[PDB]
């Protein structure tokens, strides 16, 4: 069932900077007009995040690591990125998580899967009509056991292969603690072709699926566009599309958060970024006046 | 500081007396209540001084 | 001066499910101690009193909680671990007790909250020919962390001589069998052990005891019980904009001043009942015996 | 003694040979004799013969 895609000129991925991005709500307690300090896993301010271009033959879906959490941001217009695979070895010898977004089904299965060398989703231009569906949905071989086959309603998403200036930013935070796979998500419209926008947004909790499996690596599922020009063979026969996605990793950091009167997080301070940030964290204020202050030992 | 000193465990299982009294029988609850009482007394004495 | 409560109200979620405690406690097969199984219980009504007096259990110890009050508390994601152990090693299943089975097998945390239950299985799980289906790990390089399972079998190496898998001198198989026979004494009779582990609620909790709900009363000094949250105050409608994932609120002093009703899903303010000091104005008992009273604030 | 023992049976009861060095005893008694090979099983803490 497996195929070996070829003709992919691998290049060293670019690196960009995350400016004040990746903050989420750390608990479900409602707060208002208060400055609260919390210690958790966050994406550090002004951090270096690698950049992947899914657009010669620069196509990349490598098996990235999963270190204490991952911040995932994607800027697209044609929904090229559908979902992610999580697991340890992806060799059907261990339970592997799966998340997919397709109209036919949204398999949120947690079953042993024999993942191929290049797990991918193939959206192909049919001849009878402009109908788009998976060409090789057999990314696995067989589910020996399914522990959490909690398939939700199949997400209805448009399928087409087009390229244009990006229109929306989808940001995600993945954590795996105490057998809970937590997801925080957001959606903000932006119109740029450059690196991550400079802005502050707080991600709201999405789901708290209790999969409880071991996760070490992860890979992104991408929609391969088989066209009439391409031969159609599962080695080089597909079209490019336009997409971009970024990866960052979470670390244990202490943050000072600001809640407005409506209860939304509007600003944050990373204490360990600078001595000025340590001074702000010690004084529990976002402004510091003239003087000399002792901050640590 | 006196109001913020009301959220310290002082070695007990919790800083809320209602949680202690709703989860433990009296002979075992008194042991945690004593620690809470000691801590809060010390805080009050420091404020008065 | 203190205003006294007039009544009491209790509000619990309307869940009709019954927790499947029957199947876990008495099933066909119980695993061996070195590889214990874990069953997760959620979204049901649990009646621990019937378990408290179902059968003559050998021991029923609860740590951090009292068995009589288990019926009035709400928990989240109750766990249940079952295994078969020797009679003499039951004392090492208590938290903080060092021993062979605690060091190299099932280990409880120091801050363990829950109940440990054991009973005698010599009437059924004692074969005259000998029960060798139950194993245990006798050699291990280091101490096990709390709530950790080991399923990897490798030849233990003692001394400078390397085993290299020959299983010869200074090399032993980590697993050792059991000799449960009816001819053995009471100390060697096998005992089945079930450990219930509770975690306190911060997310919404659905594992609650069978407590009937009462009607909600507002604008009166009343005692309330919201999913275990106990207190006294006046419940009033509030305009605070709780987000859908938020269940209660807090102030600067970190006191619960808002709550969401588990049944009707409405937001209620919590205000403590009126109180103050009392002062008595007197003109001197020599002059007269008439007094005036001032109520502070 | 334990390392490169070349002994037919080096068995310690109630203690590990590797950890014998750390903890300190006093008045160690050394009893020696000669038995048959088939009688080795009889020399055990809890056997007979
Ligand atoms: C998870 O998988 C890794 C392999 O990447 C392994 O080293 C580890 O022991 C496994 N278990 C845990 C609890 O990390
Ligand atoms: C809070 O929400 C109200 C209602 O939309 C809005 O008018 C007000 O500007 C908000 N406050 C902010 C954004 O600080
Ligand atoms: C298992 O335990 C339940 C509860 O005590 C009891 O009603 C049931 O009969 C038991 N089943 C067996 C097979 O012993
Ligand atoms: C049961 O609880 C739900 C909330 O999940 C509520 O909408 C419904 O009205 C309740 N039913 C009754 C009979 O109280």
């Amino acid at each position: 069932q497996c195929v070996n895609l070829t003709t992919r000129t691998q290049l060293p991925p670019a690196y960009t900077n995350s400016f004040t991005r990746g903050v989420y709500y750390p608990d479900k307690v409602f707060r208002s007009s208060v400055l609260h300090s919390t210690q958790d896993l966050f994406l550090p301010f002004f951090s270096n995040v690698t950049w992947f271009h899914a657009i010669t033959k620069r196509f990349d879906n490598p098996v990235l690591p999963f270190n204490d959490g991952v911040y995932f941001a994607s800027t697209e217009k044609s929904n090229i990125i559908r979902g992610w695979i999580f697991g340890t070895t992806l060799d059907s010898k261990t339970q592997s998580l799966l998340i997919v977004n397709n109209a036919t089904n949204v398999v949120i299965k947690v079953c042993e899967f024999q993942f191929c060398n290049d797990p991918f989703l193939g959206v192909y231009y049919h001849k009878n009509n402009k109908s788009w569906m998976e060409s090789e949905f057999r990314v696995y071989s067989s589910a020996n056991n399914c522990t959490f086959e909690y398939v939700s309603q199949p997400f209805l998403m448009d399928l087409e292969g087009k390229q244009g200036n990006f229109k929306n930013l989808r940001e995600f935070v993945f954590k795996n603690i105490d057998g809970y796979f937590k997801i925080y998500s957001k959606h903000t419209p932006i119109n740029l072709v450059r690196d991550l926008p400079q802005g502050f947004s707080a991600l709201e909790p999405l789901v708290d699926l209790p999969i409880g499996i071991n996760i070490t690596r992860f890979q992104t599922l991408l929609a391969l566009h088989r066209s009439y020009l391409t031969p159609g063979d599962s080695s080089s026969g597909w079209t490019a599309g336009a997409a971009a996605y970024y990866v960052g990793y979470l670390q244990p950091r202490t943050f000072l958060l600001k809640y407005n009167e409506n209860g939304t997080i509007t600003d944050a301070v990373d204490c360990a970024l600078d001595p000025l940030s340590e001074t702000k964290c010690t004084l529990k204020s976002f402004t510091v006046e003239k003087g000399i202050y002792q901050t640590s030992n | 500081t006196l109001v913020k000193q009301l959220s310290s465990n002082f070695g007990a299982i919790s800083s809320v007396l209602n949680d202690i009294l709703s989860r433990l029988d009296p002979p075992e609850a008194e042991v945690q209540i004593d620690r809470l009482i000691t801590g809060r007394l010390q805080s009050l004495q420091t404020y008065v001084t | 001066f203190r205003v006294q409560p007039t009544e009491s109200i209790v509000r619990f979620p309307n869940i009709t499910n019954l927790c499947p405690f029957g199947e876990v406690f008495n099933a066909t097969r119980f695993a061996s101690v070195y590889a214990w199984n874990r069953k997760r219980i959620s979204n049901c009504v649990a009646d621990y009193s019937v378990l408290y007096n179902s059968a003559s259990f050998s021991t029923f110890k609860c740590y951090g909680v009292s068995p009589t009050k288990l019926n009035d508390l709400c928990f989240t994601n109750v766990y249940a671990d079952s295994f078969v152990i020797r009679g003499d090693e039951v004392r090492q299943i208590a938290p903080g007790q060092t021993g062979k089975i605690a060091d190299y097998n099932y280990k409880l945390p120091d801050d363990f909250t829950g109940c440990v239950i054991a009973w005698n299985s010599n009437n059924l799980d004692s074969k005259v020919g000998g029960n060798y289906n139950y194993l245990f790990r006798l050699f291990r390089k280091s101490n096990l962390k709390p709530f950790e399972r080991d399923i990897s079998t490798e030849i233990y190496q003692a001394g400078s001589t390397p085993c290299n898998g020959v299983e010869g001198f200074n090399c032993y198989f980590p697993l050792q069998s059991y000799g449960f026979q009816p001819t053995n004494g009471v100390g060697y009779q096998p005992y089945r052990v079930v450990v219930l582990s509770f975690e306190l609620l911060h997310a919404p909790a659905t594992v609650c005891g069978p407590k009937k709900s009462t009607n909600l009363v507002k604008n009166k000094c009343v005692n309330f019980n919201f999913n275990g949250l106990t207190g006294t105050g006046v419940l009033t409608e509030s305009n605070k904009k709780f987000l859908p994932f938020q269940q209660f609120g807090r102030d600067i002093a970190d006191t619960t001043d808002a709550v969401r009703d588990p049944q009707t899903l409405e937001i209620l303010d919590i205000t403590p009942c009126s109180f103050g000091g009392v002062s008595v104005i007197t003109p001197g008992t020599n002059t007269s015996n008439q007094v005036a009273v001032l109520y502070q604030g």
